[PDB]
């Protein structure tokens, strides 16, 4: 058999490199062979992977072996196989083999990782196949984790001989002729299972991002290999980069198992479909261990900000730095970012813990403006115009998969965080109606196409909307001005209302703040807190579960007397109450304090007066 | 020699005759075919147009070299290959093209400029002729047609993504581990019927490998026929371009683009897996060359001196629609807002959009239509539309099967968009409008299919009155009967009302008697001032200053004693710095926010406008 020189020298390269790297680049410029180290690491956890950063082998040879790497992934990668493995016998023989019943030799991975360049799905060619690349992009999809038949094991039905381990192509493959010499088999081969042995294969749909494509046109759409340790790496619906070899997908029906290459299939045309295998898959897009998880520095950010006293209002300040007023509308949605602690009775009655607020005022307040940077706080957060948009899809959404499938729905990218709706009063009062069914009940469930489903929507639900008459009319009732189901309305924890002000000295002081944003940016707004601290300090409160005091629950006895004092109906009710302890909870949470507070209860007995207007 | 097939006509003498243009052809020869030889240059003419090319395509490390087919006729042994050429178009490419690269070779060595003669062979030349022919709608294209070279003008209705092709298909035996490669001629491959290894002694071993195989790149556009090809009666015929490597996404779909090229006709197969193949030919047109249908320096010299006159405004104005009589307000308006405003984007408070749309209301007669057409001729990038015709969704997006398609406002996008009949326009359509143009980018979601496609397209609307003819007790915008989040959208509305005197009537009685006493009948040209506009957006990025900024919050709160809509006061100051493009001022200044708070006045007749209701007394609309 030949075999390729270049191939060679770059498997005896690669155990060079891995071997004798001799790169530490921990606690100082040192020298430990960190790949023989990772190979030690590695047999510990008896694991089949390995990463090795891009730099290392571009500093490496003086980048040869990058560049040989780079040049012909796909016509090295045995070669790399098998160097790693020689590797592999020289220092961890137990990782060398699967590691009683006899072990087989283990799969060997080689993951690359900090490539130099990342193209996008649009950026890849026909001519970029069969070489090593980075690319950006957002997983639509991802298919569920499969056993490819990586080695097949066949056995001969004349003759009982039996092969083992053959390598399949694109489409399934068996024995070219009997192992035995005296049979002439060239069929009736049955797989074993056993014998054969199955790499994790899971494709992982991938799209260009609809902000890096410049005319808002439909993102070009790749498909991401992911096997062994790559399956399941990554999440649908979130922004990952992929590192490997392109590939061509053959047609399985040409092949037996547009113009089409023909003569070689014989009479039939062969179309390719191009096609992506990611060697490294990185994604792009209790109090106790968020404090360990954030650094030293953030701890200290975020314990200085918990010690303020005014850290309550500093919080409501800081949201929407670049908006002016609305300060009510922004401690309403500080106190919802907090959230409040969830609680079931023992009747099985659950009630909501996270706040869920509706916005209905005049246009040109920039409720729209709170809506986009709610969205961009919260984690786990989805925004979208009420206005474009189906009601059912939002909800949930169900599609046919090649036999009918369940696909995520929109509502469930905002679950365990907030959502904000834009366009509200735009939006179907219907799908306004089947939000409120989906409130406080949550359970978003599917019946249709035969197959039942379940959506746990548990998610917070901001929204802004123009009043009816395209303005705010102060002598119309809070309820009516923006249609909408009396129950939701009752659920929901405030109704902000917005009005503008004739006043001459908050119109020139708007007019500065808008003047002074365009003229200079960022730098026009002045928050008491950044924004990532604030989210912290939100993380932070989030860990934290306020209970409520024995003289918080006989102040929160006085404010629902009053609120239905105040009644003397339908605007104040026992949601009321509810709305009241969720957000003394978010109150106690914006304070650090540990437990709910008469003063935090009469906050919120302000606030749900403020929206009682 | 060696003869092309059926000509009768060396390959070697058209490749000699392409040497002969490629060398000791003189520009001077394309300038004579050319005449205008007061518009011609000695120096230039006298230097080798095609040697002058070669060395540029040298510079630029390109193959691909363009080629005019009126250079070849001016050139006479090439005007003999050239008709060679409208023979065996695909023949005489390939000869051209071997002839480009040997010239490009020869002149690196003449040139003594550093080079490689094995890139030039690694390279491959492109010839791409141009002005062959007439264009000519695909309809108008035929089978005898096919296999001759002709130019070919038409508007893609959509470019098709980048299919592989096989350039060389790539054998490997999986019998004997041997590695080759065989080209692909014909688009076929070539297999052997015993394996390319002696020592294999298999027959049929080697087995092609496609990512071992070589692939060119190869692409489609689907090309709508040209609007006058196309019959007054019938939509356009449309056929798809094929294009391959350079030529291979020269245009965007939506825009026009001309390509010369060979028509092509191929047999389809009956079956896909059976040899028969239906006696009918489907047939498509391979692009020797792509072309569309950016300031000369003399150009922007041009439109400096009028931005430097004060004329210019209303000049430009009246250039928009010189035939038109009386709407050079409105014809400012959509000046500036073919300049745009320009656009900020911040991480806080979004992305401030410059671009400008226009609302225009009048009565019949009014020439508002007209003057929108003549918008869409000045526009670089037209779209023309009717309130009846106007659909939400086609304006939005479409999906086929799922993938989303540009809406009639994305189409528009990158262009001025005009409304006609805007009052007849669906209300609903209006609706889905506001978020578009208060965005100024289209956002969708619909079952299986959600994207967002851009919408940034200044928009302009020609108007009915609400009643039949503008009525100065309706208020004008009720008489514009656009629905009131559309209006603040819009970054300006326009009023127009006829006014009724025995001097005025004399003076449009004599416009229109004149025009038709001619047989056939200061203002730039309409082509210029595209230009303009292009070059104002190109070196002109007008920002708020003081002084505009002082003009700017002096507006606002004079509008908010007269209610303001915030979105107004970024209109306005988009509209000024449309008028510092339209003074070619690289910043807004107190006097482009000054014009801009007066054109918005002038434009929906504010100043005629009574002050209670809003209602304009017909005597104060025309002054």
């Amino acid at each position: 058999k030949v075999d390729d020189v270049t191939g060679e020298k770059v498997r005896e390269a690669f155990e060079q490199f891995l071997e004798d790297f001799s790169v530490q680049s921990t606690d100082t410029g040192e020298v430990e062979k960190v790949y023989r180290a990772q190979i030690e690491f590695m047999k510990i956890y008896d694991l089949n992977t390995i990463y090795i950063d891009y730099q290392h082998l571009s500093m490496r040879e003086n980048g040869a072996l990058a560049m040989a790497i780079s040049e012909q992934y796909y016509r090295f990668l045995p070669f790399l196989q098998k160097g790693l493995r020689r590797v592999v016998r020289k220092y961890a023989p137990e990782l060398l083999n699967t590691s009683s019943p006899e072990q087989t030799e283990r799969v060997f991975q080689i993951s690359f990782f900090n490539l130099p360049t990342v193209h996008r799905i649009r950026d890849i060619r026909s001519e970029k196949i069969g070489s090593l690349l980075s690319i950006s992009g957002t997983v639509t999809r991802t298919s569920e984790v499969r056993p490819e038949l990586y080695k097949a094991s066949f056995t001969c039905d004349m003759c009982r001989a039996i092969v083992d381990n053959v390598e399949q192509s694109f489409k399934y493959t068996e024995p070219t002729f009997c192992p035995n010499p005296s049979c002439e088999n060239r069929a009736f081969w049955t797989l074993n299972v056993t014998r054969s042995r199955f790499l994790d294969w899971q494709k992982v749909r991938i799209q260009e991002n609809a902000n890096e494509i410049p005319t808002g046109s439909m993102p070009r759409t790749l498909d991401v290999i992911l096997r062994g340790d790559s399956v399941e790496r990554a999440k649908p619906g979130d922004r990952c980069k992929f590192t490997g070899v392109e590939i061509v997908v053959p047609d399985v029906t040409q092949l037996g198992l547009n113009s089409g290459v023909t003569g070689l299939l014989g009479v039939r045309d062969l179309t390719y479909k191009i096609s992506f295998l990611a060697c490294h898959v990185i994604s792009i897009g209790d109090q106790e261990v968020f404090l360990n998880s954030l650094s030293s520095d953030e701890i200290n950010e975020l314990k200085e900000m918990v010690k303020d006293e005014h850290i309550y209002d500093k919080l409501v300040r800081s949201i929407a730095p670049a908006v002016f007023g609305h300060e009510a509308v922004k401690k309403g949605i500080l106190l919802q970012m907090l959230g409040g602690v969830h609680k079931s009775t023992v009747e099985g009655i659950k009630l909501r813990g996270d706040i869920n607020i509706c916005v209905v005022g005049d246009p040109s307040t920039s409720k729209s403006q709170f809506l986009k940077y709610v969205v961009g706080f919260a984690p786990r957060s989805v925004y979208t115009s009420g206005k474009a948009s189906s009601a059912a899809g939002l909800t949930a959404a169900v599609v046919r998969d090649e036999d009918y499938t369940i696909e995520a729905g929109a509502l469930m990218l905002a679950d365990n965080g907030i959502c904000c709706i834009d366009e509200f009063d735009k939006m179907d009062i219907s799908d306004q109606v089947a939000i409120h069914e989906a409130m406080e009940q949550q359970t978003i469930s599917i019946a249709k196409a035969g197959i039942h489903a379940t959506l746990n929507a548990r998610t917070s639900i901001l929204a802004a909307a123009n009043p009816v008459g395209g303005r705010y009319n102060r002598k119309l009732s809070l309820r009516g001005n923006l249609n909408m189901t009396a129950p939701i309305m009752s659920r929901f924890d405030l109704f902000f209302v917005i009005l503008d002000d004739c006043n001459e000295k908050i119109d020139t002081e708007l007019a500065s703040h808008i003047v002074d944003l365009h003229m200079k940016r960022d730098e026009a707004i002045e928050p008491p807190f950044s924004a990532e601290q604030l989210r912290r300090y939100i993380k932070y409160a989030r860990t934290f579960k306020p209970i409520l005091t024995k003289e918080a629950r006989s102040y929160l006895v006085e404010k629902y007397k009053e609120l239905r004092k105040d009644d003397a109906s339908y605007r104040i009710t026992v949601r009321q109450l509810e709305s009241m302890i969720r957000l003394s909870e978010a109150i106690a949470r914006a304070n650090c304090v540990d437990e709910i507070t008469p003063s935090f209860i009469a906050e919120a007995y302000d606030l749900l007066r403020q929206s009682i207007i | 020699l060696r003869i092309i097939w059926g000509t009768n006509v060396s390959i070697q003498e058209c490749t000699t005759n392409f040497r002969n243009f490629l060398m000791s052809f003189k520009y001077k020869f394309r300038k004579i075919l050319d005449e205008r030889e007061e518009f011609i240059n000695n120096t230039t003419d006298e230097e080798l147009y095609y040697i002058k090319q070669l060395n540029e395509m040298r510079e630029l490390g390109t193959s691909n070299l363009n080629l005019d087919a009126r250079n070849l006729l001016a050139y006479k042994q090439t005007e003999d290959l050239y008709h060679q050429l409208l023979n065996y178009p695909q023949e005489v490419i390939s000869i051209m093209d071997q002839t480009i690269k040997d010239c490009m070779v020869s002149l690196i060595v003449d040139n003594n400029l550093d080079y490689d003669l094995d890139e030039i062979e690694t390279k491959f030349y492109k010839v791409r002729p141009y002005n062959v022919g007439s264009c000519k709608g695909m309809r108008e294209l035929n089978p005898n047609d096919i296999d001759k070279l002709i130019n070919l003008k038409g508007l893609v209705l959509r470019s098709t993504p980048v299919i592989p092709d096989m350039k060389v298909a790539f054998f490997k035996c999986n019998v004997c581990d041997h590695t080759m490669a065989v080209e692909i001629d014909r688009g076929v491959i070539q297999e052997p019927a015993r394996c390319e290894r002696i020592d294999c002694n298999e027959p049929n071993s080697m087995s092609l490998i496609h990512n071992r195989c070589s692939f060119a790149d190869k692409q489609v556009i689907k090309l709508q026929e040209t609007p006058d090809f196309v019959p007054d009666g019938q939509t356009p015929h449309s056929i798809s371009l094929c294009v391959y490597d350079e030529l291979v996404d020269s245009c965007r779909a939506g825009d026009r683009i001309e390509v010369t090229g060979t028509f092509r006709s191929i047999p389809i197969r009956a079956n896909s897996r059976q040899r028969v193949l239906k006696s009918l030919y489907k047939t498509y047109v391979d692009v020797v060359h792509v072309k569309k249908v950016q300031i000369t320096d003399q150009d922007l010299a041009k439109i400096r001196e009028v931005a430097a006159r004060e004329d210019l405004y209303s000049l430009l104005a009246r250039s928009i629609a010189p035939s038109i009589y009386e709407l050079e307000d409105v014809k400012k308006g959509i000046l500036l807002q073919l300049f745009g405003g320009t656009n900020k984007t911040f991480t806080k408070g979004g992305r401030y959009r410059g671009d400008i749309n226009i609302l225009l209301c009048g009565d019949p007669s009014t020439s508002k239509s007209q003057i929108l057409q003549y918008v869409h001729k000045i526009t670089p990038r037209g779209v023309y539309t009717s309130g009846k015709g106007s659909s939400a969704v086609g304006l939005t997006a479409y999906i086929t099967r799922l993938v989303l398609e540009s809406g009639a406002l994305v189409l528009s996008d990158g262009g001025v968009c005009c409304i006609d009949e805007f009052d007849k326009m669906s209300d609903s359509t209006r609706s889905v409008l506001h978020e578009v143009m208060e965005q100024q980018t289209i956002s969708i979601a619909k079952a299986g299919i959600i994207t967002t496609l851009n919408a940034r397209s200044s928009i302009l609307a020609s108007a009915n009155p609400i009643g039949s003819r503008y009525n100065p007790n309706l208020p004008v915008t009720e008489n514009i009967d656009l629905p009131p989040p559309l209006l603040s959208r819009f970054d300006l509305v326009y009023l127009v009302l006829d006014k009724v005197d025995e001097k005025n009537d004399r003076e449009l009685a004599k416009h229109l008697t004149n025009l038709y006493l001619e047989d056939k009948p200061d203002v730039l040209p309409v082509e210029f001032l595209t230009m303009y506009i292009s070059y104002a957006k190109e070196h002109i990025h007008p920002i708020i200053t003081e002084a505009a900024k002082t003009e700017l919050v002096r507006a606002y709160v004079g509008m908010r004693k007269m209610t303001a809509t915030t979105r107004q006061l970024e209109s306005m100051i988009r509209l000024a710095e449309a008028h510092a493009k339209m003074k070619l001022k690289n910043v807004v200044e107190l006097e482009d926010v000054q014009e801009a708070v007066r054109l918005i006045r002038s434009a929906i007749k504010d100043y005629a406008t009574d002050p209670k209701t809003g209602k304009i007394d017909m005597n104060l609309v025309q002054t």
